[PDB]
């Protein structure tokens, strides 16, 4: 009765969908331990010996050998973020699979996973939405692009100088200004002295030259400018800009389930999870850091609900604590983005019912 | 299921932690061994059959075969503890794996490892800061640049003629102190007389002429040599001196505690047990010596709050004693350095909870 | 110094915990079956093979051999939760098992089981509030009750003319009414006729003794007596002198003594069963004298009028009127005499449903109305608090919208659906918000007669989440055999 | 002394006796020492302090031992 | 760790239901090739010796030790349908088991028992409802009445004394007809002589303490008494002095209580069995006294030929001819207790048949045509109702349609050929037509002269449908070890 090739495993309706999800789930454990600006880089080593140190989860993803396609799609959501926003590929790839997590408890159940793609997509929908009606717009002013460039360099290593790096990349950004073009800033790092003798050799083009002791505070800070020149960069181009912190993510979570009570039916139970899954992000963001994800997730909600749209997480404190006053801003685009790649992809994930491998 | 190819390994939070702290906690109780005057030398024979043996760690951790990746980065701090200070190569090495023995217990309360960062930083910064409190600012002073030649010639295949490699080494320094530079001082042995032939040929350029009996004899004179001119251009780059013999770890890691007291927070705990860890250096000397650590330690304690921070441990006299009057001093640099690669190196560790071990 | 001895089961971790856990899940998920109209018996077939068919939980978890003495603790709520309020037995079980499920998810959050104790008794206190504040305080009133007596009615062959019984039992009830007596409505069937000219007494219904007596007696003095009058003109003499114008012997009466009876003008009747002159002493209050040398004119019970009437052609003896209105007669007439029987049985039921009804005026709609209340609620309450606490009030309110979530399983109505219809429809509607199983959609309870009294539910919640949190607080037990 | 405690039920008369007892235990301890000391830990945490202090000036392998003499307080708070 | 007691098993959802049923399902496949005139006889052995190699269903499951309670439930039903009409024992319990293979099918498509059993009940009142549709008045009328009888009492261990049995039931039924209580043929055997030796006694029968007492009575006034006349003179003066003539004692009488009331010309009948004394108080009319200080001229009944006859050396007290002959006797022969036993059931099922040609003399064509017909009218209330139940419906009918199926089946012909011819005519030419055993063909039943009464068809459906109903609700069954 052979009717599946050799050494294929191929399971069918529900269990399919398990095994997929799961899959996608623990795959994106391991690049969550990178996110926040504290994450935990990771020493991928080849079959060869070659051992490499990275923080990306794309560039991670790309590394580690993986035979089960389920998890080859998580790659692709990784490439498709790190080439249309650059940073966060991990967020992407996390949040992609925290939603399997909150289908799941329904597909064990029975739940249709069609059913479910309905409801995500028209979450992901309404989401988008209060992120484009909410979002900030401000200011080539020197003054705020400054303050935000030593709020972005902060929570690095290269925050112990942030005060003049933060003036180097406002620089080389306020000369090839037309939309900013990030191929236009050539970067070279030169390990050796102190990053206190960095320079931006300048009218338009610049090349950042960065001078540190060790390849070690050679880098971790010119990642950490990298990151600077990407949010800088942004609010001179796409004034759009969203508080930060997991701040958005526990807002539109609040008002996802007030859409549950409303939209009853399959929906309400399933808005409410694809909400409780934007709650991942905040988690995540204080246990990067060593303080209670509880505690502060309930406190945030609370806050967050008598507060404002701006009432992140100031992990660096360990307590909630309004961005709009701290300063903590990205570019609109980054969730906008994040909502659609993440979302949408992995309601497919459930879509894909089983799937035929060979040898 | 094979969501990856077997191909690489891949632990798990507490998994992969607890392998780091025993494997770099072991390597570390292995040059703890070779520690202090009555250092227990080592005997390495690769798989070619030349015998290797040696005190420095450094030389060990060279010929050592070393897969693990943990190990490799214990590697790298006794390999550029050699290149920049030389001496004490085997401290940061036993130091790092004592990081180690206390961040684990830490880890025990539940102590996230990043957090566990935290104490351990903002006392290694207090603990250097101590140091250039209780620090011997010398002056061209010939008298004390030649004293601190023969300390880093001491008890080694040069001690028989560390009188003449001192001033040797001191003039070699004095003429290219432009604003000193390594890099106009070359050495140059030959085979031919004895070691009290050694000359100093002229002057921004010395030529170092090492005459000895053995081959082997003289590369260990070229190497006390060069640690000699290593620690002399310490303390004419930085007039800062202090005293070794365990005086100074036993300064701080009373200061630290304290401090931790003053400091509430997680970062308490961590700063007291980043102290205890300042006495595994104390404790080692007296162990490689033949007296009790735990008798030793405390003795010497009690006598360091009696006496001041300038009282260590006397290995040859067997029990305390000063080390200023002994003539035990190291350059600034040395400790302060020692503290950075060894701690900074351990905050790696913690945040590595992966690994795709190759084979 | 060992752990223990070879008798002492230690349990500690997820191990214990979980397990408890478990055990409560096992037990209530099975009385869950039989939970609602359409409840699913069990036959339960304890040791000696005996079988006993029930839909209760108490009965059940009084009857299934447990193991786990964890599992034992939902046998003693199910047990005060019968000897308190009765129904609801099952309910009390089932959340309880919830509030555990979602306690662990917490647990699992590393989050130590005493501040989810905190949680649950803040939130059940709360929740109980909520209740003498949303009590549907019930009319004696009409309406409301003639919808509950029709819900009693259906389902039955009765269902034809359900209505117009409907209205017997309330006005049977409003009669009687001060705490309703069940055991104060005298339902007489009697073959004859449709039952649709079944009506309703003002008073007790007997099915003279003496074509000479009184038919028709006003202010009567019912003189209850035990001993029959049979071997005599003076013992007549002894009733006649107290001024009994009503006798009932429970015994035979001797031919003499009735004649005497006749001549005196006293409507005496012969042999009444045990259980009638009981009814008698009740109603007009005549007291029982077991000898007729005892009875005197204080023993003698008031009834303003006891006349024989015709019902369906046949002699009856209609006691009514009697000073105490706590007696009143149905009289059940029916086609078939099996008719009667089915039709009786039914006037019972709505007497009881209609008793719950107007007791505890502060009433509330079942189908799971309130419970998703407190699901809603209780989840503001989550987020105006913080800390762990919120989750756990949270949680305690997903525990909540279990019993109509359940009820829609017991229906084909698919659960996720209704559940959420439930909840939208109850914050648009109102509290009169649950779900009728009938027709599968969101119905105004409060308008369809289905009601629950105040202190069931109140009592409910409590025994619930205590008895979880006894449990919660059990770590490491360690109990020998 | 004899104490006859009344109570319409053996429950209520159990929880009388008992809390009682303890009444009378309390007294007890407050005439063997009319101290008083803070629980809550606060003792425990006082000690470990200066316990903690005391090892680094008594010196020998007391010190060790007394410090971890000091932690195992902390158990209590 | 153990919820439910150490080592029980634990079935739910697709286990407890699919179990349930397959158990029924398979008891049903024991006994179904035992249905119809070519029936296979089986040869159960219990752990004793005892072969019975029998065709009836009833006896077959009485005698199979069943474990499961599902299959022990079916048990029941055979224990209720020979307790009625007595045939069709096996009929029964085929459709029980069939309801439910068809059930299941529905159950995997997912469709809670619930609104399946709704349809099985509605539907159960279908069938009902068309046989009274469509059944005949076959005429009390003594003929008649014997070939109801008869019909009944015939391939049985009876049937050879078949015509004598048919009168005895008869005279039995036709004398207890007032509405036929079957509770007032008092059945007595003798063992001696064969099934031709018995007869019907018009009253009481006792199984004369003084050799010179009366023994005949012409209008014997009986007094029931309980009490012993042992120790004697003023108890018995005390009952001569009611008129009597006959003492029905239901202890032993003292030698000197014996001599007083032989004085008096009074037949004493010491230690006699208290079921006597409940039966001659119903029959004569005497009231049955404690003590004999008790007895008075009104407890003392009436008999008219009161005559102490040697049923087989056994002096037996034949107090017959009562006032009341409302309960009679009916003395049966027999070889053995074995040919007593089961003639005695065949009487008693005879009975009942009989009883219904009194009350309700209806009658169905064998042969399945019952079946057929309602299979095929209930299958069009099927469309006269749509939903989802549309299919549940027919699926019944077509359940109903295994009657035929397997009696054709046991007959060798193909049962499905058959069931297309027979739905053919048997829609076209009335209900008449039914499966022939001896033509294998399809023939005009009611010309054939098979008819079976309605009564006999009647529980079968009900029986059937209710037993598929407390089967679908089971729920769950743990209590194990």
């Amino acid at each position: 009765v052979i009717l599946l090739k050799e050494g294929t495993d191929s399971s069918q309706g529900i269990p399919q969908l398990v095994s997929n999800i799961s899959a996608c789930q623990v795959i994106a454990e391991a690049v969550r331990t990178t996110l926040g600006p504290r994450g935990m880089d990771k020493l991928i080593v080849d079959g060869r010996g070659k051992a490499t140190i990275s923080n990306d989860g794309a560039t991670i993803l790309k590394l580690l050998d993986v035979v089960h396609p389920a998890a080859k799609t998580l790659v692709d959501i990784a490439k498709s973020q790190d080439a249309e926003v650059g940073d966060g590929t991990t967020s992407v790839t996390l949040l992609a699979a925290e939603f399997l997590k909150q289908v799941k408890p329904y597909v064990e159940e029975g739940l249709h996973p069609q059913i479910i793609i309905r409801a995500f997509r028209t979450a992901t929908q309404l989401a988008v939405n209060k992120i484009k009606e909410i979002a900030v717009t401000v200011k080539e002013q020197r003054k705020l692009l400054e303050k935000c460039a030593m709020t972005a360099l902060s929570s690095k290593l290269i925050s112990q100088q942030k005060a003049f790096f933060a003036k180097m990349v406002v620089d080389a950004v306020m000369m090839l200004d037309d939309l900013l073009q990030l191929k236009m800033i050539g970067i070279k790092k030169v390990q050796g002295g102190a990053l206190e003798e960095s320079q931006l050799v300048a009218a338009k083009t610049c090349t950042i030259i960065l001078r540190g002791g060790a390849e070690q505070f050679m880098e971790e800070t010119e990642r950490s400018l990298h990151d600077a020149i990407m949010i800088v960069r942004r609010a001179i181009k796409n004034d759009s800009v969203v508080a930060g912190g997991g701040a958005i993510e526990m807002e539109l979570s609040k008002y996802l389930r007030d859409y549950s009570r409303t939209i009853p039916g399959k929906q309400q139970l399933l808005i409410g999870a694809y909400a409780k899954a934007l709650e991942i992000i905040p988690r995540q963001l204080c246990d990067n850091a060593g303080f209670d994800a509880t505690n502060i997730l309930n406190k945030l909600r609370a806050r967050h609900a008598q507060g404002g749209m701006w009432y992140g997480v100031d992990i660096n404190t360990e307590d909630i604590a309004d961005n709009f006053e701290a300063f903590v801003w990205e570019p609109a685009m980054v969730r906008i983005n994040a909502l659609t790649a993440a979302s949408e992809a992995a309601c497919l994930i459930v879509s894909v019912d089983e799937t035929i491998k060979n040898p | 299921i094979i969501k990856d190819q077997d191909r690489k390994s891949r632990l798990m939070g507490l998994e992969a932690l607890k392998s780091h702290i025993m494997a770099a906690k072991a390597v570390a109780n292995t040059m703890k061994t070779s520690l202090g005057p009555n250092g227990l030398d080592k005997m390495m024979v690769d798989k070619d059959g030349d015998v290797t043996v040696t005190n420095d760690g450094a030389t060990i951790l060279s010929m050592m075969d070393v897969d693990h990746q943990i190990a490799k980065l214990m590697v790298e701090l006794s390999k550029s503890q050699d290149d920049e200070i030389g001496d004490g190569t085997t401290g940061v090495v036993v130091l790092a794996g004592a990081l180690l023995e206390e961040a684990e217990q830490l880890l025990d309360r539940g102590i996230h490892p990043i957090r566990i960062a935290d104490g351990y930083e903002q006392a290694a910064r207090i603990a250097i800061e101590h140091l250039d409190k209780i620090s011997d600012s010398v002056l061209k002073n010939t008298e004390p640049l030649i004293q601190t030649a023969k300390t880093t010639l001491g008890s080694k295949v040069v001690n028989s003629c560390h009188r003449q490699m001192a001033e040797i080494a001191v003039n070699a320094v004095l003429t290219v102190a432009d604003d000193v530079d390594f890099e106009l001082i070359k050495v140059e042995g030959k085979v031919g007389g004895r070691l009290e032939d050694t000359k100093l040929i002229k002057s921004r350029a010395v030529t170092i002429f090492i005459r000895g009996g053995n081959k082997m004899i003289i590369e260990e004179a070229k190497r006390s040599l060069h640690d000699a001119l290593c620690v002399i251009r310490n303390l004419i780059r930085d007039n800062r001196v202090v005293y070794g013999g365990g005086a100074a770890e036993i300064s701080c890691a009373l200061a630290v505690s304290q401090e931790a007291d003053k400091c509430p927070t997680l970062e308490q705990y961590a700063m007291r047990a980043f102290a205890d860890a300042l006495e595994v250096i104390p404790m080692a000397l007296a162990e490689n010596s033949g007296m009790n650590p735990i008798q030793t330690m405390t003795e010497v304690r009690a006598r360091q709050v009696k006496e001041n921070p300038a009282l260590g441990i006397d290995c040859l006299h067997k029990g305390t004693n000063d080390m200023k009057h002994q003539h035990v001093i190291e350059t600034l640099i040395g400790k302060k350095q020692q503290i950075s690669l060894a701690t900074q190196m351990v905050r790696m560790i913690l945040k590595i909870d992966d690994i795709r071990k190759p084979g | 110094e060992g752990p223990l001895s070879v008798f002492g089961d230690r349990s500690t971790g997820e191990a214990i915990r979980s397990q408890n856990v478990m055990a409560a899940a096992s037990i209530a998920n099975i009385v869950k079956s039989s939970l609602g109209p359409v409840g699913l018996d069990k036959m339960l077939v304890d040791d000696i093979g005996d079988v006993t068919i029930t839909n209760d939980g108490a009965t059940i978890l009084k009857l299934l051999e447990v193991e786990h003495p964890a599992a034992k603790v939902l046998c003693e709520l199910a047990d005060l939760q019968d000897k308190e309020v009765g129904d609801g037995t099952t309910s009390v079980v089932i959340i309880a098992a919830e509030l555990l499920k979602n306690a662990d998810e917490l647990v699992k959050q590393k989050i130590h089981p005493t501040s989810v104790i905190s949680g649950y008794r803040l939130a059940c206190k709360e929740a109980v509030r909520y209740i003498s504040e949303n009590l549907i305080i019930n009319t004696l009133g009409r309406d409301c009750l003639i919808n509950a007596a029709k819900t009693s009615m259906s389902s039955k062959v009765i269902g034809i003319n359900g209505d117009f019984f409907a209205n017997l039992v309330v006005d049977a009830v409003l009669a009687i009414k001060y705490r309703y007596p069940v055991n104060s409505i005298n339902v007489l069937k009697a073959h004859g006729r449709s039952q649709m000219e079944s009506m309703l007494i003002n008073g007790y219904a007997l099915n003279v003794g003496s074509q000479g007596m009184p038919k028709r007696i006003v202010n009567a003095k019912i003189a209850c007596l035990d001993f029959s009058l049979q071997k005599t003109k003076e013992r007549i003499q002894k009733i006649l002198a107290t001024g009994a114008n009503v006798i009932l012997t429970t015994g035979g009466i001797d031919d003499m003594c009735l004649k005497y009876f006749v001549e005196a003008g006293a409507m005496a009747v012969r042999r009444v069963l045990k259980r009638d002159l009981k009814r008698i002493a009740k109603a007009s209050g005549a007291t029982v004298l077991s000898t007729l040398a005892n009875l005197e004119a204080s023993m003698l019970g008031q009834a303003e009028e006891v006349v024989q009437e015709r019902i369906c052609d046949d002699e009856l003896i209609l006691i009514k009127n009697t000073k105490a209105r706590t007696s009143a007669s149905v009289i059940l007439r029916g086609a078939n005499d099996f008719m009667c029987d089915e039709m009786e049985r039914s006037l019972h039921d709505a007497l009881c449903v209609v008793k719950r009804v107007l007791e505890s005026k502060s009433v509330v709609p079942g189908g799971g109305a309130v419970e998703a209340a407190l699901s809603i609620y209780l989840e503001n309450y989550a987020t105006s608090m913080g800390s762990r606490e919120q989750l756990a009030i949270a949680e305690f309110a997903r525990s909540l919208p279990v019993i109509p979530n359940t009820l829609a399983v017991n229906a084909a109505q698919d659960s996720t659906d209704l559940v959420a219809k439930l909840r939208a429809f109850h914050n648009e509607a109102l509290k009169w918000i649950g779900l009728d199983l009938v027709n599968g959609k969101p119905r105004d309870n409060k308008q369809a007669g289905v009601f629950e009294p105040t202190i069931v539910k109140v009592k409910s919640l409590k025994f619930a989440t205590e008895a979880a949190i006894t449990i919660l607080r059990i770590d490491d037990l360690i109990k020998l055999h | 002394v004899t104490i006859v405690v009344r109570g319409s039920n053996k429950l209520v008369i159990e929880e009388a006796e008992r809390s009682i007892h303890d009444a009378l235990c309390v007294i007890r301890c407050l005439v063997k020492k009319r101290a008083l000391i803070a629980g809550g830990g606060a003792p425990e945490i006082e000690l470990a302090l200066r316990l903690t202090e005391y090892s680094r000036t008594l010196s020998g392998m007391e010190s060790y031992c007394i410090r971890a003499f000091a932690d195992a307080m902390e158990v209590i708070p | 760790v153990l919820v439910l007691s150490q080592n029980t098993k634990r079935e739910s959802g697709r286990k407890v239901q699919s179990g349930n049923i397959n158990a029924a399902k398979t008891i049903a496949d024991i006994i179904r090739t035992c249905l119809g005139p070519k029936s296979m006889m089986k040869m159960l052995l219990d752990p004793m010796g005892g072969i019975v190699m029998t065709n009836d269903g009833n006896a077959i499951l009485r005698e199979i030790q069943v474990q499961h309670p599902a299959a022990k439930s079916m048990i029941e039903i055979s224990r209720t349908q020979d307790e009625e009409v007595g045939d069709g024992t096996t009929s029964v319990i085929i459709l029980a088991g069939e309801m439910l293979s068809v059930a299941e099918h529905f159950l995997e498509q997912q469709m809670h028992p619930t609104v399946v059993i709704s349809a099985y009940r509605k539907a159960l009142d279908d069938m009902i409802s068309t046989l009274k549709k469509i059944s005949i008045p076959v005429d009390s009328n003594r003929d008649t009445m014997l070939n109801i009888i008869n019909s009944s009492i015939t391939t049985k261990v009876i049937s050879r004394w078949s015509s004598l049995a048919c009168n005895i039931a008869l005279d039995a039924v036709k004398t207890v007809q007032f509405i036929d209580i079957k509770k007032y043929a008092r059945v007595e055997k003798i063992p001696g002589g064969i099934i031709e030796d018995s007869c019907v006694l018009r009253g009481v029968m006792i199984n004369v303490t003084h050799p010179r007492m009366r023994r005949y009575i012409k209008n014997p006034r009986i007094v029931l008494l309980d009490s012993s006349l042992e120790y004697i003179q003023q108890l018995c003066e005390d009952i001569i002095q009611l008129k009597p003539d006959v003492v029905i004692t239901e202890k032993g009488i003292s030698d000197l209580a014996q001599h007083y009331l032989m004085r008096a010309n009074i037949t004493a009948i010491r230690r006699v069995r208290k079921t006597d004394n409940n039966r001659i108080a119903r029959a004569c009319g005497a009231r049955i006294v404690s003590r004999p200080e008790e007895l008075r001229e009104e407890d003392v009944g009436t008999g008219a030929l009161l005559e102490i006859k040697k049923i087989g050396d056994e002096y037996f007290t034949f107090i017959t001819e009562c006032k009341d002959p409302k309960a009679c006797t009916i003395l049966l022969r027999g070889a053995s207790k074995e040919i007593l036993s089961e003639v005695e059931r065949n009487l008693q099922d005879a009975m009942q048949v009989c009883r219904n040609v009194l009350l309700d003399p209806q009658l169905v064509p064998g042969g399945g045509a019952s079946e057929m017909a309602v299979a095929h009218a209930l299958t069009e209330k099927s469309k006269a109702m749509t939903g989802v139940e549309q299919w549940p419906y027919r699926a019944v009918a077509q359940a109903l349609e295994v009657i035929p199926r397997t009696l054709i089946q046991n007959c060798g012909a193909s049962t499905i050929r058959l069931l297309t011819s027979l739905r053919a005519k048997h829609t076209q030419e009335c209900e008449t037509w039914g499966v022939n055993g001896e033509t294998g063909t399809l023939v005009d039943m009611k010309e054939l002269g098979i008819w079976e009464p309605l009564a006999v068809k009647l529980q079968t459906y009900k029986t059937a449908v209710e037993t598929a109903v407390l089967l679908l609700r089971i729920d769950d069954i743990v209590s194990g070890h």
